[PDB]
């Protein structure tokens, strides 16, 4: 399992939640917010699990993608095997 | 079963705890529990995931010095995680959601 996110195309925070809905598979109901990424990222996704997030300071700018980020870290602190790729 | 809105609103005040058919996604995950592939029925019949600590990351839900929030499951019955959940503070607020954390009713 494989997502990547362009951050040059990123231009609003709903682009990045849209963007993670297709590259993680969420639920049809995923709800677009942090805890719902969370609930997502510990109790849906896919593992092991390789986030490739380029241009990230152009979303950053457009967004954000800071706390989004942070979620992930987070999940991975907790035990979760995911590989974060910043270029 | 308790696993409804009332039932388990009803339990949490009632006895402080949840109901038996609950278990962590730590726990969960030693039985056997694999998210993506829908198995919780397979390897915990009759349990729900449920326990765990609830960070509020979109701070709808109040805050306080010494409260910590927690969430269960709700409607679970078996196949893939639906969009219900219980919030219950350490003081005893309990909130529902039906839509994925989008949006929280207080109901205790």
């Amino acid at each position: 399992k494989k997502a990547v996110i362009n951050g040059e195309q990123i231009r609003s925070i709903s682009d990045l939640h849209q963007t993670l809905k297709k590259e993680l598979a969420l639920p049809e109901y995923y709800g677009e917010n942090l805890d719902a990424l969370w609930d997502a990222l510990t109790g849906w996704v896919e593992y092991p699990l390789v986030l490739e997030w380029r241009q990230f300071e152009q979303s950053k700018q457009l967004t954000g993608a800071e706390s989004v980020l942070q979620v992930f870290r987070e999940a991975k602190a907790e035990g979760a095997d995911i590989t974060i790729i910043l270029s | 079963v308790i696993n409804t809105f009332d039932g388990v609103a009803d339990y949490l005040q009632t006895y402080h705890k949840l109901p038996d058919n609950y278990i962590t996604k730590s726990e969960a995950q030693a039985l056997g529990w694999v998210a993506s592939k829908g198995n919780l029925a397979d390897v915990a019949p009759g349990k729900s995931i449920g326990g765990d600590i609830f960070s509020n990351r979109e701070g709808k839900l109040p805050g306080k010095s010494g409260r910590t929030w927690r969430e269960a499951d709700i409607n679970y019955t078996s196949g893939f995680r639906n969009s219900d959940r219980i919030l219950y503070s350490s003081d005893w607020l309990i909130y529902k959601t039906t839509d994925h954390y989008q949006t929280f009713t207080k109901i205790r």
